[PDB]
DNA sequence: AGGTAGTCACAGCTGATTGCGCTGAGGATTAGACGTGCGATATCTATGCCA
DNA sequence: TGGCATAGATATCGCACGTCTATTATCCTCAGCGCAATCAGCTGTGACTACCT
């Protein structure tokens, strides 16, 4: 998303707390409805290309 | 403002970042983008640049123009950067203040009367039929693994051991420096330095008196704090840098109580291998040194070295030596 | 036949190269509740005191 | 004969003594940038030779 330049946030879902601090919990990125297919094109490709890198 | 230990910026009379934290082109994280504009919203009646000889680099010079800031001072224990871009400094920040006279410290007793030493190490005649052999930049291997160097720092280490000095040893080679520390079996810093180990092993030294040699990579120059020591042994440098060594034998020996009188407090070393280029990089580098008075007496022949039984005593072991040296290209 | 411009063979200047350092995203990581144990404490009534 | 104090018998509520899972913002790693002595190619200069007079 940010090799792209398309804004992308963390999907804070809750708290996990291992040591005594609350850390907020992110289930995957909030992006813009828009893209949501180039995203997924994008992911494939890159899973694509690390793959035979 | 680290990317570490985050703070906020309101209400903060002094803060304090680094240069990279200020030169980071890249898009940096959301919380540092507000940090930056609150910065250069907030104008500067005070603004003070450490390490001045790095600051003529083009990234760093960008600072200056980013931030908006009335008086800036530089401080620096050297001003002779080896590219030679120090005229534009002088308008970057300013005319160069003062500079203490090293010696005339000395005198006062403020900083230890270093002893400077260089030691002359033969080659081995395979390796230095090797090293000529060679003609590229591959060459700083060989020397730098010179198996009569390694005899070398190791009578050193041993001798002020037995004396029980503050060893520090450096090796701006990788290789090398993990050679040499694992076959000394001593704690060695490097690239990767973690930086909770590497404050393990600082305390290591300044505390346990079992370990007092510490081999240290090019990091040594300004990536963390050096405790205060009173041998250094110096076997690789970067091949010229004669303010960055300079800067590292000041930084590394400190005053010390006790031997104020004599006039030889701290003890410095120069490993340099004869016959190769890196003699013409030591008198080369030195200079800087010679400027402020300090002198260098050659010690051919380490007096000792024949009784106390040493690594690379045979030279079969030497060419074993020689083979992963090779192997490494 | 005569001399200085075109052409080729070497020199200074500078950019690319190769060791090495640093941030940003990314995947790992005992304080009111709920009871009881002990301890201070309200609590109810036999019953014989002598007027 | 009868009014009721005075203590025997008994829980009773308060203060104090055990556990328990979370009324909410960490710790290392790899990729992306940077810095300083070679080395090599662009460009300048001299040696050798063509052409107009």
């Amino acid at each position: 998303a940010r090799k792209l330049d398309i804004d992308c946030v963390q999907a804070i879902t809750g708290f996990d707390f291992h040591g005594g601090y609350s850390h907020p919990v992110t289930d995957g990125y909030i992006v813009c409805e828009e893209f949501k297919d180039v995203l997924l094109t994008a992911w494939e490709n890159e899973q694509a290309v690390i793959e035979r890198k | 403002f680290t990317s570490d230990a985050k703070d906020k910026p309101i209400g903060c009379s002094v803060a304090i970042s680094t240069y990279s934290m200020l030169g980071h082109t890249t898009k940096r994280s959301w919380e540092a983008e507000r940090v930056m504009e609150w910065l250069k919203t907030q104008e500067w009646g005070l603004m003070i640049l450490d390490e001045v000889h790095t600051i003529p680099a083009k990234m760093f010079r960008r600072v200056l123009t980013i931030v908006q800031a009335h008086c800036k001072l530089g401080l620096t224990a050297t001003l002779v950067r080896e590219d030679d871009k120090i005229v534009d400094l002088n308008f970057l920040i300013g005319p160069k203040l003062y500079e203490a006279n090293w010696m005339e410290l000395q005198n006062n007793g403020y900083i230890a009367k270093v002893q400077c030493a260089e030691v002359w190490c033969p080659m081995s005649p395979e390796f230095y039929r090797e090293y000529v052999a060679i003609k590229t930049k591959k060459r700083i291997l060989l020397y730098t693994m010179n198996p009569n160097k390694f005899r070398a720092c190791q009578f050193l280490i041993k001798f002020h051991e037995r004396r029980n000095d503050k060893i520090i040893v450096f090796a701006d080679n990788v290789f090398a420096l993990k050679e040499y520390a694992i076959r000394l079996n001593k704690p060695y810093i490097y690239g990767p330095t973690s930086q909770g180990e590497r404050m393990q092993i600082l305390q290591n030294f300044k505390h346990n008196p079992k370990i007092n040699t510490i081999f240290i990579s090019k990091v040594g120059d300004t990536s963390f704090d050096l405790p205060e020591a009173n041998v250094l042994i110096q076997i690789s440098s970067h091949g010229g840098s004669r303010r960055q060594e300079a800067q590292r034998l000041g930084r590394v020996l400190r005053a010390k109580k006790g031997m104020v009188a004599e006039e030889y407090n701290a003890f410095f070393y120069s490993l340099v291998s004869q016959d190769t280029q890196e003699m013409a990089y030591s008198t080369k580098r030195q200079r800087f040194l010679v400027d402020q008075g300090y002198s260098f007496k050659v010690i051919t022949k380490l007096a000792g070295m024949e009784e106390e039984d040493l690594a690379f005593s045979t030279k079969e072991e030497q060419q074993q030596l020689l083979q992963k040296v090779l192997a490494a290209t």
